[PDB]
RNA sequence: CGGGGAAUCAGGGUUCGAUUCCGGAGAGGGAGCCUGAGAAACGGCUACCACAUCCAAGGAAGGCAGCAGGCGCGCAAAUUA
RNA sequence: AAAGUUGCUGCAGUUAAAAAGCUCGUAGUUGGAUCUCUCUCGGCCGAAGCGUUUACUUUGAAAAAAUUAGAGUGUUCAAAGCAGGCCGCCUGGAUACCGCAGCUAGGAAUAAUGGAAUAGGACCGCGGUUCUAUUUUGUUGGU
C-alpha cells in the first residue's frame, strides 16, 4: 500500500462479530478511537446486528444521528465507533443500558444492567508514568489518562471509575486470590479466581485462573481483567458466569430445556 | 574376519570365569612387581615379559594378581618406552621390509606387503594420536624408520 | 542395500533427485526440449491451412491407401500430416481451407495400422467433419 | 560387523522358532535385550528365560512355546509421539488384537498400549506377534 | 597508554574526566571512574568490564547496546576480525517424507567486547540479540564457557 | 509472485494454487520529482526511449495489467445494459 | 490414481535393464557389553546454584477468516444458508485440526558428550602474600 487502509472485507472481519458471507463484501470497518480493530464491537453492528432496532445501516445512521446513543456518558454519532470491554451502552429515549462483556464463547453479550450501575466501569490500569512537574499519570485499556492516581495503583490493577466526571472512585490490586475475566486468546469469556502467576523475565508471565466449578486454565497476563475483590465481581456477570461447559453438558442442557418447555 | 586377510581364525586366549589369585601362588604381588622391574631392565617388551612370567613364575594374569595391568606397572616408575610395542613392531616389520625392497628390485610382492604394513602403521598412529600417546607432530616418513628402531 | 541410516536424508534426497531423471516420463515433463518440439507447442489442438493432399499407405498384413491431408500450422508455421476418417470426408476439404486439428489418440504415438501419422481434422471452415458427413450443416468457401 | 545385537536376538529367536525349537540360545546378552524378553514374557510368547553370567557380555537362553509368529526390531529408532502410534501399528501389526510395537520410552520399555495408558511416547525398537 | 589508537579520543560519553579536584586528591591516586551495569537477565557483568580500561560502545556491559530479543549459543571458529567474531550454530533439520535428518549450519557474525580474553577456538559463546551494529552483526557476546574436554 | 488453499487418498506421498482472503509487485520501458501525515503516485507532474493523436506546419495533447467495448493473438473466455 | 514403473513406508541387479580386475585408500554414514538435588536470607515454604550439555518425549501458552472435518436447524428435498422456533417471548451463530521453528514446565529409557592416572583431584580445618570492607572509631583530621 501507499497508506493506511479504509476498508475491511466482510470474510476478514473479526469472527466474533457474527457477520455472514452473502450479505455484502465488506464489514463495518471499525474507526479510530479506544479500542482495538480486533477487540471492539462498532456501534452499527451493535445496533443492527444484535439489538435489532435497525434493518439496514441507513437507519443505523438515522438512529445514531438523532442523538440518541451515549457510549459511557458521551453522545457518539459515529456510526462505527469502536466500542470494546467494559463500555457502557445508553439508550436514554427507551430507558436500556449495557455493558460489552463476553460470553463464555468469545463474543459480546447483549448484557442489560441497571441504570445505576451505568453510572461507573472499571479500566484496566496498562501504564504509570510521571510527567513534567511531577505529575503521575495513569493510562488505561481504553485510552483514558488519569493525572494524580493513587500512589498504590500499579499496572494490571483495576480502577473502578466514575463516567460522570472521570475521576478514580476506587481501585483493586493484582493479588493471587482475587476475581478476574479473560479477555484475550483461547479462554476469551472465562471467568475465575487467580492461583498463580509465574513470571519468565524478558517473556510474557503466565496467570493461572481457577473457575467456580473448580476448572483451571492459564493465560497471558496481557488477557487477565481483574473484576471483582477476592471473590465478587463489582459488575454484574451474564447468564453464564464465565463458566464454559462443554459440549456434552450444553447439549444435556439443551435437550433438558427443550424437555422442560416443550 | 581380519581387517585385510580375507580368512576369519578364532584362535585366541580364554581367560577363566576365575577372577581369584589361585592359593599356590606363593608369591606376592610385590615379588610380581620387581619380577616386572628386571625384567624390563633386560629390554624386554611387556608381552614378554607377561610370556615368561606366566612360562615360569606361574604368574596367570598379571591383573589378577597386582591389580593393574603391566604397561601402568612399566608407566609409574618410568619404565615404558616413548611409543608403543604394536608400532615398534610395524616398524621393524616396515624397515626389513624396505631394506629388502633394496636388495631386491623385483618383489612387487614385498612392495605390496610394504603398502599393507604402513597403512596398518598411519590407522594405529590415528588411534595413538587420538588418545594422546603420540604427540601430534608425530608422522612416519620412509627415510625416518630405522632412527626409530 | 540401502541405506537406512538416521541422519541421512540429504543422501536419499540426492539419489532420488537423480534417478527422477533417469524416468523418461518425468524428463518429458520438466526438461521441457518435449514441449519445444512438439508442433502442438504443448496444447490440444491446433489449427492450419492446408498444403496438399496426399495418400499414405498402410501397414503391410492389412494393406489399403489411407488419404491424408498436408498442413502448415498457424501459430509456428510447421508441417504436420492429417487423417481424413473416410474418403467421403476428404471432398469437404480444398487447399487453403483452415482447418482444427486434434492428436489421433494414443497420446503422441503413431498409428497401429497407418504408419507415420499423428494427427485427425476435426473441423474444416469453422464447421464439423461430423456435422459436414452426417448433413447436419454445411461449410462455406 | 556385528551392530544392533537387538536384531541379531529377534533375528536368532525367530528362526529358531520357526524351526520348531523348543529352547534358543541368543549371545551377547544386553539390558534391552531383558527388558525386551520382559515384555514378551509378561504377554505370554516366551515362556521363561534366564541369564547366563560369563564374565563377558553374558548368553540368556529362552525356552519357546509356540504362539510367536514373528518378532521384529524396527532399525533406526525412529521418534514415535503419541499420534503417530496408531500410524506406526497400521504399518506394521496385521490386526488389531495381537502384536506389539515396544517402545523405549522416558518411563522405560513398554508397549503401545502401555504407551497410550501413561500418555507418552519415544523411539521404536520391535514388535512381536 | 594501549587505549588512545584512534585518531579521535575514545571516552566514555556517560563518565566525566575533567573534574576539578584538590591536591590531595591528585596525588591519592588516579583512577577514572568507570561506566558499566547488568545485562539483567541472569548474566553476571564480568569483573574485566568493571575494573578494565578499554573503550568500547558497542559493549554490553559498559557501552550503549541493549540486550533483547532471542539469546542463542554457537563455537567459535574464526576471530580475525577486530572486536567480531564468526561463531557456528550447527543443527539438525528433520526431512519429514525420510522421517530423516540433515545437519545444517549457520554462520554468525557477533560482537565480542574486549572484556573477554581467553576465547579460543571451539570454546562455547552466549550470545544475546541487540539493534543492529554493522551490517551483518546482531548479535552480542553474553558469555563464553570452554569446551569440555579441554583442561 | 508467496501463502491460506485444491485434486487424489489406507498411509506415506504426487500434482495443482494467474484467480475473488492475506502479504508483495507494477501501471508501455527506465529515471527524477512536487504536494501531502502518508506516493518516488502514473484515472499527478518532468525528461529520455518505444509507439502514437490533432494541425492552418507555428504548435498542442498521450498511457484500458479500472467497467464495458474493439483489434491482434490464438484451441482458448460474456453487454459499449 | 490403478503403479511396489522412482519404492521413506516399499522395488530391483546369476540366467531378463543392471555389481566395479584386485587390494590399500579422506570425508560422510554406522558402530559390542557395562554405571540404581541442595545452600543462604524472608513467611513446612518463597528467591538462588542448578543437576555436564544435548538429541528425544510430554505439558502449557500463543497461533486470520474462508475452505476441510464436524454439532444444531424440514432451504418443499438437496447442493446450500446461518438461520430460526413458541403464543411479545425463547434461542443459535458450537467444536476439532491448525506440520516445522520459537517460548513454557516436566520426564531420564535410548544415542552422543564430559568430569582424577606426569595428580598443580575432591572434603576439611591451620594458614602466609596481594587486591579488597561502605560500614560497629556521637560531628569530624585518621597512620
Amino acid at each position: 500500500a501507499r497508506g493506511p487502509k479504509k476498508h475491511l472485507k466482510r470474510v476478514a472481519a473479526p469472527k466474533h462479530w457474527m457477520l455472514d458471507k452473502l450479505t455484502g463484501v465488506f464489514a463495518p470497518r471499525p474507526s479510530t478511537g479506544p479500542h482495538k480493530l480486533r477487540e471492539c464491537l462498532p456501534l452499527i453492528i451493535f445496533l443492527r446486528n444484535r439489538l435489532k432496532y435497525a434493518l439496514t445501516g441507513d437507519e443505523v445512521k438515522k438512529i445514531c444521528m438523532q442523538r440518541f446513543i451515549k457510549i459511557d456518558g458521551k453522545v457518539r454519532t459515529d456510526i462505527t465507533y469502536p466500542a470494546g470491554f467494559m463500555d457502557v451502552i445508553s439508550i436514554d429515549k427507551t430507558g436500556e443500558n449495557f455493558r460489552l462483556i463476553y460470553d463464555t464463547k468469545g463474543r459480546f453479550a447483549v448484557h442489560r444492567i441497571t441504570p445505576e450501575e451505568a453510572k461507573y466501569k472499571l479500566c484496566k490500569v496498562r501504564k504509570i508514568f510521571v510527567g513534567t512537574k511531577g505529575i503521575p499519570h495513569l493510562v488505561t485499556h481504553d485510552a483514558r489518562t488519569i493525572r494524580y492516581p493513587d500512589p498504590l495503583i500499579k499496572v494490571n490493577d483495576t480502577i473502578q471509575i466514575d463516567l460522570e466526571t472521570g475521576k478514580i472512585t476506587d481501585f483493586i490490586k493484582f493479588d493471587t486470590g482475587n476475581l478476574c475475566m479473560v479477555t484475550g486468546g483461547a479462554n476469551l469469556g472465562r471467568i475465575g479466581v487467580i492461583t498463580n502467576r509465574e513470571r519468565h523475565p524478558g517473556s510474557f508471565d503466565v496467570v493461572h485462573v481457577k473457575d467456580a466449578n473448580g476448572n483451571s486454565f492459564a493465560t497471558r497476563l496481557s488477557n487477565i481483567f481483574v473484576i471483582g475483590k477476592g471473590n465478587k465481581p463489582w459488575i454484574s456477570l451474564p447468564r453464564g458466569k464465565g463458566i464454559r461447559l462443554t459440549i456434552a453438558e450444553e447439549r444435556d442442557k439443551r435437550l433438558a430445556a427443550k424437555q422442560s418447555s416443550g | 574376519g581380519r581387517m585385510h586377510a580375507p580368512g576369519k581364525g578364532l584362535s585366541q586366549s580364554a581367560l577363566p570365569y576365575r577372577r581369584s589369585v589361585p592359593t599356590w601362588l606363593k608369591l606376592t604381588s610385590d615379588d610380581v612387581k620387581e619380577q616386572i622391574y628386571k625384567l624390563a631392565k633386560k629390554g624386554l617388551t611387556p608381552s614378554q615379559i607377561g610370556v615368561i612370567l606366566r612360562d615360569s613364575h606361574g604368574v596367570a594374569q598379571v591383573r589378577f594378581v597386582t591389580g593393574n595391568k603391566i604397561l601402568r606397572i612399566l608407566k609409574s616408575k618410568g619404565l615404558a618406552p616413548d611409543l608403543p610395542e604394536d608400532l615398534y613392531h610395524l616398524i621393524k616389520k616396515a624397515v626389513a621390509v624396505r631394506k629388502h625392497l633394496e636388495r631386491n628390485r623385483k618383489d612387487k610382492d614385498a612392495k605390496f606387503r610394504l603398502i599393507l604394513i604402513e597403512s596398518r602403521i598411519h590407522r594405529l598412529a590415528r588411534y595413538y594420536k587420538t588418545k594422546r600417546v603420540l604427540p601430534p607432530n608425530w608422522k612416519y616418513e620412509s627415510s625416518t624408520a630405522s632412527a626409530l628402531v | 542395500g540401502k541405506c537406512r541410516g538416521l541422519r541421512t536424508a540429504r543422501k536419499l534426497r540426492s539419489h532420488r533427485r537423480d534417478q527422477k531423471w533417469h524416468d523418461k516420463q518425468y524428463k518429458k515433463a520438466h526438461l521441457g526440449t518435449a514441449l519445444k518440439a512438439n508442433p502442438f507447442g504443448g496444447a490440444s489442438h491446433a489449427k492450419g491451412i492446408v498444403l496438399e493432399k496426399v495418400g499414405v499407405e498402410a501397414k503391410q498384413p492389412n494393406s489399403a491407401i489411407r488419404k491424408c491431408v498436408r498442413v502448415q500450422l498457424i501459430k509456428n508455421g510447421k508441417k504436420i500430416t492429417a487423417f481424413v476418417p473416410n474418403d467421403g470426408c476428404l471432398n469437404f476439404i480444398e487447399e487453403n481451407d483452415e482447418v482444427l486439428v486434434a492428436g489421433f489418440g494414443r497420446k503422441g504415438h503413431a498409428v497401429g495400422d497407418i504408419p507415420g501419422v499423428r494427427f485427425k481434422v476435426v473441423k474444416v471452415a469453422n464447421v464439423s467433419l461430423l456435422a459436414l458427413y452426417k448433413g447436419k450443416k454445411e461449410r462455406p468457401r | 560387523v556385528r551392530m544392533n545385537v537387538l536384531a541379531d536376538a529377534l533375528k536368532s529367536i525367530n528362526n529358531a522358532e520357526k524351526r520348531g525349537k523348543r529352547q534358543v540360545l541368543i549371545r551377547p546378552c544386553s539390558k534391552v535385550i531383558v527388558r525386551f524378553l520382559t515384555v514378551m514374557m509378561k504377554h505370554g510368547y516366551i515362556g521363561e528365560f534366564e541369564i547366563i553370567d560369563d564374565h563377558r557380555a553374558g548368553k540368556i537362553v529362552v525356552n519357546l512355546t509356540g504362539r510367536l509368529n514373528k518378532c521384529g526390531v524396527i532399525s533406526p529408532r525412529f521418534d514415535v509421539q503419541l499420534k503417530d502410534l496408531e500410524k506406526w501399528q497400521n504399518n506394521l501389526l496385521p490386526s488389531r488384537q495381537f502384536g506389539f510395537i515396544v517402545l523405549t520410552t522416558s518411563a522405560g520399555i513398554m508397549d503401545h498400549e502401555e504407551a497410550r495408558r501413561k500418555h507418552t511416547g519415544g523411539k521404536i525398537l520391535g514388535f512381536f506377534f | 597508554a594501549d587505549i588512545q589508537t584512534e585518531r579521535a579520543y575514545q571516552k566514555q560519553p556517560t563518565i566525566f574526566q575533567n573534574k576539578k579536584r584538590v591536591l590531595l586528591g591528585e596525588t591519592g591516586k588516579e583512577k577514572l571512574p568507570r561506566y558499566y551495569k547488568n545485562i539483567g537477565l541472569g548474566f553476571k557483568t564480568p569483573k574485566e568490564a568493571i575494573e578494565g580500561t578499554y573503550i568500547d560502545k558497542k559493549c554490553p556491559f559498559t557501552g550503549n547496546v541493549s540486550i533483547r530479543g532471542r539469546i542463542l549459543s554457537g563455537v567459535v571458529t574464526k576471530m580475525k576480525m577486530q572486536r567480531t567474531i564468526v561463531i557456528r550454530r550447527d543443527y539438525l533439520h528433520y526431512i519429514r517424507k525420510y522421517n530423516r535428518f540433515e545437519k545444517r549450519h549457520k554462520n554468525m557474525s557477533v560482537h565480542l567486547s574486549p572484556c573477554f580474553r581467553d576465547v579460543q577456538i571451539g570454546d562455547i559463546v552466549t550470545v544475546g540479540e541487540c539493534r543492529p551494529l554493522s551490517k551483518t552483526v546482531r548479535f552480542n557476546v553474553l558469555k563464553v564457557t570452554k569446551a569440555a574436554g579441554t583442561k
